[PDB]
RNA sequence: UGGCACCUCGAUGUCGGCUCGUCGCAUCCUGGGGCUGUAGUCGGUCCCAAGGGUUGGGCUGUUCGCCCAUUAAAGCGGCACG
RNA sequence: AUAAACGCUGAAAGCAUCUAAGCGUGAAGCCCCCCUCAAGAUGAGAUUUCCCAUUUCUUCGGAAAGUAAGAUCCCUGAAAG
């Protein structure tokens, strides 16, 4: 909030009341806002304003700049979330678009790419999620990891790249 | 889905291919005719009207002569409606035959139960008797009618009354044999009602 | 009578509490029974009384 | 002596259209409950119906300040043992906006035989179009 | 999670926050999680 | 378990069992979850949850209790100790 | 659609945080799905079809008196009582 952002090449911004949209090479995004912030338009250093400066305005000041920063950078580079698989017999195929996981259950589990987020599986023990929406990309990775969270004894289960998995020593 | 109207004829048994023996119910389903189609624009709901048995012109009166004259058919005795059924079929005045069903289909039977008169608690509601000896004088009575505090007796305190005659439906009931020359349809099991009673057959809802 | 003077007084950008204060502050001693009679039958004169009430309030 | 009393049919009863978007539920109902009563006419008579007819449009945009959209509960009992049922005010506004405004106003009217008569004088529509254009109503601005 | 009317930190790594209008303690050690 | 003696002495029937139930949740079983001295099986404790379910006999007038045999479980209380 | 619970993005507070704005999962429980009653729901609903605009009196509300479509009294009965 109160900081500035830079429009990249190919990115367009139009505004309508509390509604804004961004068109870019990756795709297009749309969102609503609260009218009480009065987004500041510039040549490139778009920001917002705080007409009142009270408790419920400093909180709303920072979020608007941060998410528009996310929206603008989303169509320029994209967002990536990486996952790994630990445990013998834990290994995943890819049947076209559907994502198939063999995590020791008696049945396989199926996953489908949502609207505008793409799943790729480079190695059988690794999974990558990419898309032009940080909120959507983060949620999809959480659902995949939620199948079997890392158990604390042997590290078995899906995990991120930096989960400091708490470890115990049973028996 | 699909549906017809019929008359309960009786009960008997048949032998299957595997050798087992099962009881069946016999249904007479002659003279079904589609009389009227109800649309959302005209009525707000989708339905088809079926008439089952013709009857003598003396018994029919003037207002219902003109209702069936639109479909070009003789006056009928039973008229009912079927919902949640496709309307691309069912041209007005078309006959409805038993062969719309097949071997091993699953249907639902709806009818009116047999009538019993003024019945007591232990037959109507299946309650318990008091002791019949040991000096008691409580044999077939309702029971306590509630606590003292409310100064009244609550609702649904089950009590005597007229027992039968309500509409009952039985689900997931299989079909054994279908005959088109006799308009006879065999259902494995029991259906509510006495002999000669109307029975409404429809495809299973679940 | 009070509920009828109130309904008639609101049509002239006033209220009962702020109208009955104007009359006393101006010296008019007409009671409620007569005031309500004008508000229903001869509403033309009721406005003349209400105008004097507004003058007393301002000055 | 001589105090004027109205008679049934002597007072002309009008029709009013009230737009109810953004107004609080109880602030709207309080003013409407006195239009139907007849408390804005010098011809007021306590024992005679002398009010106006009211049409309410946009009943789905009514206001509910605070946590009333979830913490306000409407109860119903069917007089069978253990038959108490409840609905929140938030979903009632979403699904049945006409029932929410009728329940609010009905409790603001006298609880007698003539109070039921004034209730039948009220038409509430959740949308923005009313079926009473043949009566030629006017637009009433809330004070 | 320990649900008691006397939530307070136990170690040096404990933290006090507020979610959904109530006081709770979250810590790296799962035995230290408390809620009021 | 008690204290008081406010209605009832021109009558408010008092234990246990039978028939019939209905309500509260401080939950016995089943449903979801946090922590564990949670490796697995079996458990312990706490949070949400009242939808349904919650045994047949021997001894005693017995409520209760002890015992035999089962069950997913053999819940605690209010309704003039219904 | 939710409870407890677990999360995503995210600021107040340039970091962090499930919360403050916004989203995602999530109970034999809530509303539905299933079965039955239900327009006296005096807010008395809808559809298809049938009969039609007679005669005496009126000064006025309107009154009566033969009918139409239709029903009943009366009689033979049970699948009903
Ligand atoms: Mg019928
Ligand atoms: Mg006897
Ligand atoms: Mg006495
Ligand atoms: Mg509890
Ligand atoms: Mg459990
Ligand atoms: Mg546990
Ligand atoms: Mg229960
Ligand atoms: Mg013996
Ligand atoms: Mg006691
Ligand atoms: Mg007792
Ligand atoms: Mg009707
Ligand atoms: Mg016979
Ligand atoms: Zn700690």
């Amino acid at each position: 909030g109160k900081k500035t952002i830079v429009i990249p090449a190919g990115v367009t911004v139009t505004l309508n009341g509390s509604t804004a949209t961004v068109k870019g090479p990756k795709g297009e995004l749309v969102k609503e806002f609260n009218p009480e912030i009065t987004i500041n338009i510039e040549g490139n250093e778009i920001n917002v304003s705080r007409p009142t400066d009270n408790k419920n305005h400093r909180a709303l000041h920072g979020t608007t700049r941060a998410i528009l920063n996310n929206m603008v950078v989303g169509v320029s580079e994209g967002y990536e979330k990486k996952l790994e698989l630990i445990g013998v017999g834990y290994r995943a195929q890819k049947q076209g678009d559907k994502l198939v996981l063999n995590v020791g259950y008696s049945h396989p589990v199926e996953f489908v790419a949502p609207k505008g987020v793409e799943i790729e599986v480079p190695a059988n023990t690794q999974v990558i999620v990419k898309g032009y929406n940080k909120e959507h990309v983060g949620e999809l990775a959480a659902n995949i990891r939620a199948v079997r969270p890392p158990e604390p004894y042997k590290g078995k289960g899906i995990r991120y790249e930096g989960e400091h998995v708490r470890r115990k020593e049973g028996k | 889905t699909k549906g017809i109207l019929g008359r309960k004829v009786g009960m008997t048994q048949v032998f299957t291919e595997n050798g087992e023996l099962i009881p069946v119910t016999v249904i007479e389903a002659a003279q079904n005719v589609v009389l009227q189609k109800k649309t959302v624009e005209t009525d707000g709901y989708e339905a088809v009207q079926i008439g089952f048995e013709d009857k003598r012109a003396k018994l029919s009166n003037k207002p219902e002569q003109g209702h069936v004259a639109k479909a070009d058919t003789t006056p009928k005795r039973f008229i009912r409606e079927f919902r949640d059924v496709n309307l691309d079929e069912y041209e007005i005045g078309a006959e409805v035959k038993v062969d719309v069903f097949a071997e091993g289909d699953i249907i639902d039977a709806t009818g009116v139960s047999k009538g019993k008169g003024f019945q007591g608690v232990i037959k109507r509601h299946g309650q318990s008797r008091g002791p019949m000896a040991h000096g008691s004088r409580y044999h077939r009575r309702p029971g306590s009618m509630g606590p003292v505090a409310p100064n009244r007796v609550f609702k649904n305190k089950l009590l005597p009354g007229r027992m039968g005659g309500e509409q009952i439906t039985i689900q997931n009931l299989e079909i054994v044999k279908v005959d088109v020359e006799k308009n006879v349809l065999l259902v494995k099991g029991n259906v509510p009602g006495a002999k000669k009673a109307l029975v409404q057959i429809k495809t299973a809802t679940k | 009578w009070i509920a009828r003077i109130n309904a008639a007084a609101r049509m002239q950008d006033l209220s009962y509490s702020k109208l009955m204060h104007g009359l006393k502050l101006a010296g008019i001693d007409i009671n409620r029974k007569m005031l309500a009679d004008l508000a229903v039958n001869d509403i033309a004169s009721f406005n003349t009384l209400a105008d004097s009430a507004k003058k007393a309030l301002a000055k | 002596r001589t105090t004027y009393m109205a008679k049934p049919g002597e007072v002309e009863r009008k029709w009013y259209v009230i737009d109810a978007t953004g107004v609080s539920l109880g602030r709207l109902s309080s003013e409407v409950a006195s239009i139907l009563r007849g408390k804005n006419k010098p011809q007021f008579t306590p024992h005679i119906d002398t009010g106006d007819f009211v049409i309410i449009i946009n009943a789905g945009k009514i206001g509910l300040t605070g946590k009333k959209a979830t913490d306000k509960i409407y109860y119903r009992h069917s007089q069978y043992p253990g038959g108490l049922k409840s609905r929140t005010a938030g979903e009632m506004r979403t699904n049945n906006p006409e029932k929410l405004l009728e329940l609010s106003i009905k409790g603001m009217l006298p609880k007698n035989s003539l109070g039921r008569q004034l209730f039948k004088k009220l038409h509430v529509y959740g949308g923005s179009e009313h079926e009473h254009a043949a009566q030629k109503p006017e637009v009433y601005e809330l004070r | 999670m320990k649900v008691r009317p006397s939530v307070k930190p136990m170690c040096e790594k404990c933290k006090v926050i507020r979610r959904k209008g109530k006081v709770m303690v979250i810590c790296e050690n799962p035995k230290h999680k408390q809620k009021q």
